[PDB]
């Protein structure tokens, strides 16, 4: 991934956004900078182009008026600046880079919810094994994080150390509130008689929580 | 005998003593000039050159296509330029082409293109024109033995001798005479042509100015050559072989034209002149008159301008010696009536039985023409119109 | 204009070491200006192959792409576990246009759900709030149904159901089932359970804890 592209957002319905994604460790000029939308049903959606040297811009029809691509020369910085908004242009916006072939490239992406809806922040609670542990030769733990807005969330175990028996199970809806769980697999020798923490990230409101695991 | 089966004749009088006669000449003609006591004269303009015509244009109707490139851009990248644009040997084509992720370029949209090449001339043909002082007039004069003239307008004077007749001065050159202002000298391969001048100034085919040198510098090089399809980078170029045939058809009229050497013949004339003959002597007036007899070896024939064309021959050592010769309706006797086109004839042949042709102008109506004196002379009868 | 690029397989379902052949169709033609793109869940699409033929760096040779004019066809030899994703075509020869995707799923035996049961924290507890989390990790098949039983009695009400994609190793199904309840309401019972029914077994899956 030699692209970043900026966190997500939240837009009240009627105002404007403007994403950004960064690129070149080298001097290499010769490239381009396209932005493809994927709405929900995972179809994707060409949005236009860009050359970060003369600015040749080059739109899709469908998204003239609507997406205006700019671009920062020396900090190597291409923009996409979206206006007046509905919930159907809430969706990834991801960025490309074409140095040889098609969309050489991707970002991982620009989540952009169009709602009037406040952001809400995530309870975090640990799950533990309850009433009588029942110690198999395995153990599996929880991280449940409750009651947000918007998606995104990022949950990762122990830091990333932790990441081959793990789960996180996309986000339900429910009263304008999202809500997920990750559950963790590790071997009974080292729980509790070890750390076990969640990671839970939600950018959208500013936040970092991690809950450890204890029996209890 | 001349003038006696050609067609476009004409029998001009002339002044005797006085030598001075209006003598228009056209190309494959005659003008039977007779006068005083001197010969009957035939003067007739039968060639008609031209040398020294100067190129006016060359048309190529076979081209080579030699080097050629293909300069492109992407969309908002600008326009494209190779390196012989300016070069006027080259022809070029500039179009706008679909660009795209496909061909190289990382935006979509119409990038410039353009493509040249490099002209050459396989086979061209040569228009040429006609001054005035090209012009030149070679004239026949003969005895009614015979020499020929060259009047070039340059140098309107000429003097031919003919045997014992002494000689003939000629003077003439009408300013611009059968003036060629138009009219070009078309010259294919080996073929010629004389065609007209607009016609020639609108031909679709390339062409340059004047003669060669260092290269000529067609213009209109895209009548041969065909910008074809471009692609992204690389548009086609294609030559339309050789027009030969399409000439050919459209000079299925043109009057023809011959030459040899370099020189150019055309049938064409008119040349008002004004001739001397003083020093035109007969042949000798010191002859004597034919003793012996004749023969009608061909019955007196009547010519296309009223004359009469008649054919003796004569049984005797005599000769040389003059003919007599008359006509008379009186025939008792025995004055003359009409005149001789054929003036002071003369039998040159000695021995033997020697034949002569004679040709004479008789008055209208009843005539008998006497061919000898006296004792067996020949008469024959003729009427007129 | 615009470029149609059609792909009729919504799904397509395979198993490891197979073959499988997606087709994607360009209304107009468009020559080898084609371009295809795996996109495993959670992650970006990557290019895989290009110029309707050529793959992309990376690319193992199992993955060819092929066709002209219309037609193309991405084919996927000795499919492995981690090859589920979305697959997706896409012309550049005028406005890019991408196709509708199609996704790969694996088929494999069947296994049995590790289901796994958690009281409400003790933080959440304290909030008035009390969800109870029952995990059924790693099933095989999908379909799978979980019964939450308070004090015998089922409760259909205040449940929250969520699947994870197959998965990229075993490519089995970890799904997860939340009972919210308040505090009070959560208190005023002892016996706390979740029956889970699949084809693996004739007899309900149970899990409980008590107080």
């Amino acid at each position: 991934v030699q692209l970043q592209q900026s966190g997500p957002e939240l837009v009240k319905p009627g105002a404007s956004v403007k994403l950004s994604c960064k690129t070149s460790e080298n001097t290499f000029t010769e490239y381009t900078m396209h932005w493809v939308k994927q709405s929900h049903g995972k179809s994707l959606e060409w949005i236009g182009g860009i050359d970060p040297n003369n600015g040749g811009t080059n739109y899709n029809q469908k998204f003239k008026g609507k997406a205006t691509l700019t671009v920062d020369k020396s900090s190597n910085t291409a923009y996409m600046e979206l206006r007046s908004l509905t919930s159907e242009d809430s969706a990834v916006y991801y960025c490309g880079r074409r140095d040889y072939y098609a969309l050489d490239y991707w970002g991982q992406g620009t989540s952009v919810t169009v709602a009037s809806a406040k952001t809400t922040p995530p309870s975090v609670y640990p799950l533990a094994p309850g009433s009588a542990a029942q110690t198999n030769s395995m153990v599996t733990l929880g991280c449940l994080v409750k009651g947000y807005f918007p998606e995104p969330v990022t949950v990762t175990w122990n830091s990333g150390s932790l990441s081959s028996g793990v789960h996180t199970f996309p986000a339900v809806l429910q009263s304008d509130l999202y809500t997920l769980s990750s559950s963790v697999t590790v071997p009974s020798s080292t729980w509790p008689s070890e750390t076990v923490t969640c990671n839970v990230a939600h950018p959208a409101s500013s936040t970092k929580v991690d809950k450890k695991i204890v029996p209890r | 005998i001349r003038c006696i089966g050609v067609s476009n004749r004409d029998f001009v009088e002339g002044m005797s003593g006085g030598t001075w006669v209006d003598v228009v000449l056209e190309h494959g003609g005659c003008v039977t000039v007779m006068a005083q006591d001197k010969p009957t004269v035939d003067i007739e303009l039968v060639t008609t050159t031209v040398s020294n015509m100067a190129e006016v244009r060359s048309y190529c109707y076979e081209a080579s296509i030699s080097d050629m490139a293909s300069d492109s851009r992407c969309p908002t990248q600008g326009e494209a330029y190779l390196d012989k644009q300016s070069d006027t040997q080259y022809v070029c084509k500039r179009t706008l082409v679909d660009r795209g992720w496909g061909n190289g370029c990382g935006l979509f949209g119409k990038g410039s293109l353009v493509t040249c090449a490099k002209f050459a001339c396989s086979k061209k043909m040569t228009g040429k024109s006609i001054q005035p002082e090209n012009l030149e007039y070679r004239i026949m004069l003969s005895v009614h033995n015979r020499a020929k003239v060259e009047i070039t307008p340059n140098s309107p004077r000429a003097e031919a001798t003919l045997g014992g007749f002494g000689s003939l001065g000629l003077d003439c050159e009408p300013r611009t005479g059968l003036d060629f202002s138009d009219l070009y000298y078309l010259t294919m391969n080996n073929k010629h042509w004389l065609v007209h001048k607009e016609w020639f100034h609108d031909i679709p085919l390339p062409w340059h100015a004047g003669a060669d040198t260092g290269t000529p510098h067609w213009n209109n090089k895209e009548a041969l050559v065909e910008f074809k399809d471009a692609h992204a980078k690389r548009q086609t170029v294609v030559v339309l072989g050789s027009q030969e045939g399409a000439v050919h058809t459209a000079l299925a009229g043109a009057l023809e034209a011959e030459m040899d050497g370099a020189k150019g013949r055309l049938s064409s004339g008119h040349l008002k002149c004004r001739l001397k003959m003083d020093k035109l002597r007969l042949k000798g007036v010191s002859y004597s008159l034919c003793t012996a007899a004749f023969t009608f070896t061909k019955i007196p024939a009547e010519t296309l301008h009223g004359t009469v064309t008649v054919e003796v021959q004569y049984a005797g050592t005599d000769g040389p010696c003059k003919v007599p010769a008359q006509m008379a309706v009186d025939m008792q006797t025995l004055t003359p009536v009409g005149r001789l086109i054929t003036a002071n004839p003369v039998i040159t042949e000695s021995t033997e039985n020697s034949k002569m042709m004679l040709e004479l102008d008789p008055p209208f109506g009843d005539s008998y023409i006497v061919i000898g004196v006296g004792e067996k002379k020949i008469t024959h009868h003729w009427h007129r119109s | 204009f615009d470029i149609v690029m059609t792909q009729s397989q919504k799904f397509m379902s395979t198993s490891v070491g197979d073959r499988v052949s997606i087709t994607c169709k360009a209304s107009q033609h468009v020559g080898s200006a084609v371009a295809w793109y795996q996109q495993k869940p959670g992650q970006s699409p990557t290019l895989l192959i290009h110029s309707a033929s050529n793959r992309y760096t990376g690319v193992p040779d199992r993955f060819t792409g092929s066709g002209s004019g219309t037609d193309f066809t991405l084919t996927i030899s000795n499919i492995q576990s981690e090859d589920l994703a979305d697959y997706f075509c896409q012309q550049y020869n005028s406005y890019p246009t991408f196709g509708g995707g199609t996704k790969l799923e694996i088929k494999r035996a069947d296994a049995a759900p590790t289901v796994s049961i958690f009281p409400p924290s003790s933080e959440q507890l304290t909030s008035g709030g009390a969800s109870v989390v029952c995990f059924l990790n790693n099933f095989y098949p999908k379909d799978i149904n979980v019964k939450w039983k308070i004090d015998g009695s089922e409760r259909q009400n205040g449940v929250l159901n969520s699947w994870t994609d197959q998965d990229s190793k075993d490519s089995t199904y970890s799904m997860s089932s939340t009972l919210t309840l308040t505090k009070d309401e959560y208190e005023r019972h002892n016996s706390y359970t979740c029956e889970a029914t699949h084809k693996t077994s004739t007899s309900p899956i149970v899990k409980s804890f008590n107080r």
